[PDB]
C-alpha cells in the first residue's frame, strides 16, 4: 500500500544520481570547439 | 541550455567516403577532360566509299578515336 522505507530510500538516492547526471550533460559555453 | 548528443563515430565512414571520392575523382577528372578534348578537336570520322584500288587497315572500320586507338 504505497512506497516501503527501502524503496523510498532507494529511489530517493537513485533519483539524486540520475539528476546529477543529466546536469553533467550540459555544455559548457566554449563546448563546440572548431578546429581552424 | 544546449545538451550534449550521443551519436556513434562519424569520424570514420566520412574519412572513406572522402578517400574513395578523391581516389575516384583523382582518377576520372583527367579521364573526363581527356574525353572532352578529344571529341571537341578530333571529331568523329565520316562514313565514305572505299577508294578503287585500296584496302583499309583493320581499325579504320571504326568511327569514334578512342574505338579506333
Ligand atoms: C564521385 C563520388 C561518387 C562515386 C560513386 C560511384 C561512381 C563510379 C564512376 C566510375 C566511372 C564512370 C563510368 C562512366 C564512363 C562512360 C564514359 C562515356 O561513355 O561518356 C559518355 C558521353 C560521351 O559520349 P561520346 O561517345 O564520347 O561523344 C560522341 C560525340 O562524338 C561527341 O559529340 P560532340 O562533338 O558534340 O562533343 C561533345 C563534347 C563537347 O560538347 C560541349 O562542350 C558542348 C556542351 C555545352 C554547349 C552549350 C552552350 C554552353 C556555352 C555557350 C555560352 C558561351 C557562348 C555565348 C556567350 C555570350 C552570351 C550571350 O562533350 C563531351 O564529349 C562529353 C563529355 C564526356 C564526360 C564523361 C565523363 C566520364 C568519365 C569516366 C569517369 C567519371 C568520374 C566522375 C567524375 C567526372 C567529372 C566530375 O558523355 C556523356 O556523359 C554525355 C551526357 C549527355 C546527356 C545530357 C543530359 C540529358 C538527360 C536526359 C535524361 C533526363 C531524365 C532524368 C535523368 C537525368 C540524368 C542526367
Amino acid at each position: 500500500s504505497g512506497y516501503t522505507p527501502d524503496e523510498k530510500l532507494r529511489l530517493q538516492q537513485l533519483r539524486e544520481l540520475r539528476r546529477r547526471w543529466l546536469k553533467d550533460q550540459e555544455l559548457s559555453p566554449r563546448e563546440p570547439v572548431l578546429p581552424p | 541550455k544546449r545538451l550534449f548528443i550521443i551519436k556513434p563515430s562519424g569520424f570514420y565512414d566520412r574519412r572513406f567516403l572522402k578517400l574513395m571520392r578523391f581516389y575516384i575523382l583523382l582518377t576520372g577528372i583527367p579521364v573526363a577532360i581527356g574525353i572532352t578534348l578529344v571529341n571537341v578537336f578530333i571529331g568523329e570520322a565520316e562514313l565514305a566509299d572505299i577508294p578503287e584500288g585500296y584496302v583499309p587497315e583493320h581499325w579504320e572500320y571504326f568511327k569514334h578515336p578512342i574505338s579506333r586507338w
